[PDB]
């Protein structure tokens, strides 16, 4: 599926979605925070934190 | 190759020996998945190309 | 695609409320 | 959802010219002074 | 056009008899219908019912007809369902029952003739309307 | 194929007269007699294989039945149809005025 | 101790069906003789699963779990109808009333919404032959009706319905209709369901009896828009008996 | 007679839906806005020139000064709101800029309104929509009012047209 | 029912209620037509003609 | 329709009398050809939206 | 021909904005 980033999520132990499927299959899953999407919104926040530092700066 | 032969040894049919092959691993057996078989201007997916693999 | 734009849009104008507010031209007197 | 696809180049382009025309305009000003 | 005699002429029994109101009786037919029945029956349909309306064809083909002053007078005094087989004065208001639904309590005889009046002149003034709901608003 | 069934039964003898298989009950009000007593009977007791059914109602008095043949003729039975008898819409279909 | 109205309202209590003591492991005498009902049958359930489409040839995937999305909303209840005796002491149960459907709607993983018409309607269940007493080893197997989700006069997003509405896809004037007949024919489906209900609690000295259910029946198809899927529903039951 | 023009434009244009009409929109709620703004920020940026509790009194229309802080007045709005006025001349041309612009734009949307140039659908909206009876937006939604507009106005609100709708044709949801 | 005549449908008749009703959504655009809509993936929804543009601008 | 009438009086059948019309004054009396049916935003040629039209 | 659909706007960016910087970075270069 042309998926680039997503297998290096899964590399590390990133494996299932806040929607319930994970990647071995898997269904009916809590992943905690630490699913895709929140790997996802954790860079978008340090992304934005680091912004500002570097104006600061 | 190994798994139908083995199958065959304990006196299975060559339907049985064959049906026992997991899909996952002939679809490991096809060139269309070997990462040697592209284009640097045909773009996207592997989907895009051949398809959707639906079943052997 | 126009999910994509559409956000892309948005998030320029709130990059350029960043600017004009703290990268405005300072006003000064007389 | 089957959008007109050239939407997509009339809205970058929609963006892009007018802008481009103005920070054209603004950046030689500030080499002026 | 105007209030003329012809339309002020209804049935008064099922025996073909009829009888001219007067303008005065419309009006006091339209004034006593708003302040004992239209908060129910707003422009000839029933709020509470609407399967049955206020339309002449309808009280024709009620058990007593209904479509005649005394069929009205009788019906505001022992009301009974569509086909006659139960009274309702317990849930409608009427003479009868006047002691439950207190806007009755001064009605005279009089007053009853001028609202049966009206309800079968007013199809005649507005057709499809009268008893229509608000497709004909 | 595929048919609205309701349509399909505006062409039977349902689009004609009262079908006392499907016919919601506040048609009953369309002759005299009819409502709400016998209209609730008829209802409570479909379906029917023929019109003639209907005189055989469990408790019908003699003018009831009375009742009843006066209106034979303005009566009908088809397939009962799902779509017009689920939901309870033979009592209430949510028509008003 | 009763509880009032006032003591149930906004706890969800209201949704849970009546429990009996862990002690009520009694025998209900069945006299052939008399005529029974069941004054009230509660269904509560617990459980939904929805079975999976595996897409590839012999696999049928299982049914997997699914989240409940419109709360304490769920129950079955103030169900009752004729308990029969039959000619070999068999007791059938024939619904007669009740509240005896709730629309549901849970999710599946991935975010699809499944909505599916929980019901009982005309349910017919039946025990095994010789039964002469209702036990904590008694079962109940039967079917039951499982009408359209929507009813005659629903109005799909742009007008289209059975018993009212546009008959075609008015916003395309000059479309091609045949690609669009499966969404424009409104369909009003009528499927049967399948359900076991397992006695496990008898309390002998009223009537009583509790236990657990499983029933399997298909989901809302939108009015032949799209296929069903199959659900499989897990709970636990209450039902009172009286002599007729 | 002009309610029912707007209510017209509603349910045969779909003129709510017009970019031209959202613009005049915009150019009418900011004017009374900056209308609202501009009187109420020069009364409370006052200078004390008089002595009286009413401020009014101390106002001549031959004096030189401004009769109110420019200065306190920006401080104030880049404090509240980021940024501020700063050129009272820009202010004023403004005013005059926000109002008629959004009238001049409004106009050019009846424009196209007289040949039936709507501004009515979008088209992806329609084609999953029709394909797909579970989709259902505010947009799918407002369109069924408009349809009811049509259908219940029309025989007289066009006279001359003889429209005769039956009441089975008339729209219409459930019980209403 | 529906009878055509002249065109391409001439001198047929139709009685299926569907099938009617097909034709009279279309008559209330006037006469009727076959139109090729897969060439240009026509979408179905009529469009102003050059009169309409000319105009308008 | 004054055309139909022509051919019919002087006996026509009508069949004859509206096989007669010219197909492109049929294309004509269209409303998919009214300038009035448009939108702002339906961009391109009419064939766009009815289709290509082939025959009357 | 069935070509790609993004190639239009990959090309028409490919162009404008580089083309863009240097044109900013000419004029500023002028008028001081
Ligand atoms: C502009 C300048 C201003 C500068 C301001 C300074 C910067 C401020 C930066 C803040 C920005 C934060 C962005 C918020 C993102 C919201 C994340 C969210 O809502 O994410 C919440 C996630 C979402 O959870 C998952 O949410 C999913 C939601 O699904 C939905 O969404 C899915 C994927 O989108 C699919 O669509 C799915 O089908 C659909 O239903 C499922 O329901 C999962 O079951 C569920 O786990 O929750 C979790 O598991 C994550 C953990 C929450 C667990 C809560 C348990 C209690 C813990 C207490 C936490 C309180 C917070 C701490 C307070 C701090 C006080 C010191
Ligand atoms: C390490 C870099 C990297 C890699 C390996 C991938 C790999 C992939 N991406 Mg990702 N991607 C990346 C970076 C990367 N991406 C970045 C930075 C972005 C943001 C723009 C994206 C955005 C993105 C999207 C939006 C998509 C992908 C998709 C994909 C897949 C297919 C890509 C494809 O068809 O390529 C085609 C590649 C080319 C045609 C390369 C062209 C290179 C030319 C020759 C330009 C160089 C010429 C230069 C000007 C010469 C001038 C010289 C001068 C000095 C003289 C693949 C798994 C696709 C997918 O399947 O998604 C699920 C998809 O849709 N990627
Ligand atoms: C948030 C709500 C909102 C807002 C702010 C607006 C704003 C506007 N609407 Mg919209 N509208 C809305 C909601 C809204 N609309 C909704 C929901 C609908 C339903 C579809 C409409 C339907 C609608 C229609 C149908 C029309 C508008 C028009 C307008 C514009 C009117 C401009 C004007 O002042 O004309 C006022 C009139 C004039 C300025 C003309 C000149 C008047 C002269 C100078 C008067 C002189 C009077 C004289 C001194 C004597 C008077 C004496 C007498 C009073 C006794 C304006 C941009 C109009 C428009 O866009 O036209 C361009 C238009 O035709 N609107
Ligand atoms: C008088 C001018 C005029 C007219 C009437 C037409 C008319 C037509 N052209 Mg032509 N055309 C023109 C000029 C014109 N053209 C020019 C100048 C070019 C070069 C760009 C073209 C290039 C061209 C091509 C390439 C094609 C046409 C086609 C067509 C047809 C469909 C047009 C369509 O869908 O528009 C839809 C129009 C719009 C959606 C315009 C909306 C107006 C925008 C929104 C203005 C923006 C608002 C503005 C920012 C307001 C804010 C200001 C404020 C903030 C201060 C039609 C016969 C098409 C066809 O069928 O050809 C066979 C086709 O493919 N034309
Ligand atoms: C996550 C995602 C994607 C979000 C989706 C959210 C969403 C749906 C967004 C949609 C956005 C959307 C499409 C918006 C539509 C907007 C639209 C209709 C655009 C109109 C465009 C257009 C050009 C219209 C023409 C009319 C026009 C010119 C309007 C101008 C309106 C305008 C800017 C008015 C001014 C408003 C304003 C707040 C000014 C305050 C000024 C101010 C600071 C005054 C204070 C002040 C007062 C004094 O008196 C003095 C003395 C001083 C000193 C001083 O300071
Ligand atoms: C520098 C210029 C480039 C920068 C400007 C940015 C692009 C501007 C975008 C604005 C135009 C957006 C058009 C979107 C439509 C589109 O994408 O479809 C693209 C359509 C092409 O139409 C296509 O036609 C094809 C077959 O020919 C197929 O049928 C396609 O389906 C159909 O989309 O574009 C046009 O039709 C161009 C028309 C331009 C003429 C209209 C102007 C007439 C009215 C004047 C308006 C004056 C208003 C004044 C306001 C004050
Ligand atoms: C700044 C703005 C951008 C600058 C101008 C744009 C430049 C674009 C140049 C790249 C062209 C993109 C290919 C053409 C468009 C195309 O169809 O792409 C479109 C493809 C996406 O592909 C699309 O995918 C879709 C489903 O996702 C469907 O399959 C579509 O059919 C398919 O087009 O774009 C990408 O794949 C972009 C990948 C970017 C990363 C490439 C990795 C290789 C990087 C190494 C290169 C190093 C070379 C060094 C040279 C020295
Ligand atoms: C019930 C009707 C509506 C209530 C009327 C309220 C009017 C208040 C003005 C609101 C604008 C607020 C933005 C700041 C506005 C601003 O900053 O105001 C400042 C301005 C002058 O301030 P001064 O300090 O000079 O005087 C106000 C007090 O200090 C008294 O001296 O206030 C007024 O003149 C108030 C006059 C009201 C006295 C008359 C009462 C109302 C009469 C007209 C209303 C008729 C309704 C028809
Ligand atoms: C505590 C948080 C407070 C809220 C923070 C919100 C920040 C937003 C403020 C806008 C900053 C950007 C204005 C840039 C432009 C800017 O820098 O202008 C700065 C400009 C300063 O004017 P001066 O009088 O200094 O300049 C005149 C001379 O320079 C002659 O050129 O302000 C004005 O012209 C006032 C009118 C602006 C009124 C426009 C405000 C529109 C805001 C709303 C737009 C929202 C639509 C977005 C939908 C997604
Ligand atoms: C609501 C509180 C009502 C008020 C006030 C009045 N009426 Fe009524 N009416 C009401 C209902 C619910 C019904 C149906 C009764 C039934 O179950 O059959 C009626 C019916 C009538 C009828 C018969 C209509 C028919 O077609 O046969 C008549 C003639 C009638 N009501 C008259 C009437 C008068 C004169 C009222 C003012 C004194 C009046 N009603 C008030 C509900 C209510
Ligand atoms: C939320 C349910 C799962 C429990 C979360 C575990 C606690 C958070 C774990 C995050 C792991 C990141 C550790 C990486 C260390 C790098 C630190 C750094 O370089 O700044
Ligand atoms: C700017 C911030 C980037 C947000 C990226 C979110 C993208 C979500 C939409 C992906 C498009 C889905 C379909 C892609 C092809 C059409
Ligand atoms: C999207 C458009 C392409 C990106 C634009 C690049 C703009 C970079 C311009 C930077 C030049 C600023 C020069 C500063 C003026 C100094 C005065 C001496």
């Amino acid at each position: 599926q042309g998926m680039f980033v997503l297998p290096f999520m899964a590399r590390l132990g990133v494996t299932g979605s806040w929607s319930g499927w994970s990647i071995t299959g898997e269904t009916g899953i809590d992943p905690g925070f630490w699913s895709f999407e929140g790997v996802a919104l954790a860079h978008i926040v340090l992304s934005g934190l680091l912004f500002l530092a570097a104006c600061w700066h | 190759n190994r798994r139908v032969q083995a199958s065959l040894a304990s006196g299975a049919t060559l339907e049985e020996a064959w049906s026992a092959i997991p899909e996952k691993l002939a679809f490991y057996d096809y060139i269309g998945n070997n990462p040697a078989k592209g284009g640097l201007f045909r773009t996207g997916p592997m989907n895009k190309g051949d398809g959707i693999a639906q079943a052997w | 695609m126009e999910t994509i734009t559409y956000v892309f849009i948005f998030a320029c104008i709130i990059a350029l409320f960043f600017f004009a507010i703290f990268f405005r031209e300072p006003p000064r007197i007389t | 959802m089957e959008v007109n696809q050239l939407g997509l180049i009339a809205t970058a382009l929609f963006v892009l010219v007018p802008s481009v025309f103005l920070i054209i305009l603004y950046v030689q000003t500030e080499s002026q002074q | 056009a105007e209030l003329t005699p012809e339309v002020l002429t209804v049935p008064l029994n099922s025996e073909g008899k009829t009888i001219t109101l007067t303008e005065k009786q419309y009006l006091e037919g339209k004034r006593l219908f708003q302040y004992a029945c239209a908060s129910c029956h707003v422009g000839g349909i029933t709020k509470t019912n609407p399967s049955l309306d206020l339309r002449t064809e309808t009280l024709a083909l009620a058990t007593p007809p209904r479509d005649n002053i005394e069929g009205l007078v009788d019906y505001m005094k022992n009301p009974t369902t569509y086909d006659g087989e139960q009274e309702i004065a317990e849930v409608h208001p009427s003479l009868r029952s006047a002691d439950i639904f207190p806007k009755m309590r001064n009605l005279t005889e009089k007053d009853l003739v001028a609202i049966a009046g009206h309800i079968l002149v007013e199809p005649k003034i507005l057709g499809d309307k009268w008893g229509g709901g608000k497709v004909y608003y | 194929e595929l048919v609205n069934v309701v349509d399909e039964k505006l062409g039977t003898a349902y689009g004609e007269k009262i079908d006392l298989n499907n016919t919601n009950i506040a048609a009953f009000i369309q002759y005299r007699g009819l409502y709400p007593t016998l209209a609730k009977l008829i209802v409570k007791n479909a379906p029917y294989e023929s019109v003639e059914d209907v005189l055989n109602i469990p408790g019908l008095t003699e003018r009831q039945k009375q009742i009843l043949r006066e209106n034979l003729e303005h009566f009908t039975v088809t397939e009962v149809e799902t779509a017009l008898v689920e939901g309870g819409d033979r009592y209430n279909n949510g028509l008003y005025k | 101790q009763t509880l009032t109205y006032d003591d149930i309202v906004g706890t969800g209590l209201a949704n849970k069906c009546p429990t009996l003591d862990d002690t009520a492991r009694g025998a209900y005498p069945i006299d052939s003789s008399q005529t029974y009902r069941i004054a009230r049958l509660c269904l509560q359930p617990t459980t939904f699963l929805v079975k999976e489409e595996p897409k590839n040839k012999r696999q049928e995937a299982e049914f997997v779990p699914t989240k409940l999305v419109t709360r304490e909303t769920t129950s079955l209840d103030q169900i009752q109808g004729e308990l029969k005796v039959n000619s070999d002491g068999s007791l059938t149960f024939v619904e007669e009333d009740g509240i005896d459907f709730q629309p549901v709607t849970v999710q599946m993983a991935g975010g699809e919404r499944i909505p599916l018409l929980f019901t009982v309607k005309n349910l017919v269940a039946s025990t095994q032959p010789n039964v002469t007493s209702i036990t904590t080893s008694t079962d109940f197997k039967g079917e039951f009706n499982v009408p359209s989700y929507r009813t005659a006069n629903f109005l799909d997003p742009k007008g289209r319905g059975l018993a009212s509405g546009y008959d075609s896809a008015i916003a395309l004037p000059q479309a091609k209709e045949e690609e669009l007949a499966r969404a424009n024919v409104k369909r009003f489906s009528l499927t049967k369901g399948q359900i076991s209900l397992n006695v496990a609690k008898v309390d002998g000295r009223t009537g009583e009896i509790a236990g657990t259910f499983e029933s399997e029946q298909l989901s809302d198809d939108d009015m032949g828009a799209h296929e069903p899927h199959e659900v499989k529903i897990q709970g636990v039951f209450y039902a009172s008996i009286e002599p007729a | 007679a002009i309610f029912r023009f707007l209510l017209f434009f509603q349910g045969f244009h779909n003129w709510t839906l017009n970019p031209f009409h959202m613009m005049g929109v915009a150019g009418v709620l900011g004017g009374a806005l900056l209308c609202a703004i501009h009187g109420a920020t020069v009364e409370n940026t006052l200078f004390q020139d008089g002595e009286g509790a009413s401020t009014f009194r101390a106002f001549n229309p031959t004096q030189a000064e401004e009769t109110y802080s420019m200065v306190t007045a920006n401080r104030f709005w880049s404090q509240i709101f980021g940024i501020a006025f700063s050129n009272k001349r820009w202010l004023h041309f403004f005013m005059l800029f926000v109002p008629v612009t959004g009238l001049w734009m409004s106009a050019i949307g009846v424009v196209g309104l007289a040949l039936n140039l709507r501004s009515y659908d979008f088209i992806s909206q329609e084609i999953r929509a029709a394909e797909d009876p579970e989709f259902e937006t505010f947009y799918t939604k407002n369109l069924l009012l408009n349809e009811g507009i049509r259908a219940w106005m029309a025989p007289q609100d066009q006279p001359h047209e003889n429209f005769v709708f039956p009441e089975e044709v008339l729209p219409r949801g459930n019980a209403l | 029912t529906v009878s055509f005549y002249g065109g391409e449908l001439n001198g047929q008749t139709f009685t299926d209620p569907p099938t009617v009703k097909s034709y009279a959504r279309k008559a209330i655009f006037g006469e009727i037509f076959e139109f090729d809509t897969e060439t240009l993936n026509s979408d179905g929804i009529f469009r102003t003609s050059p009169r309409g543009w000319f105009t308008f601008a």
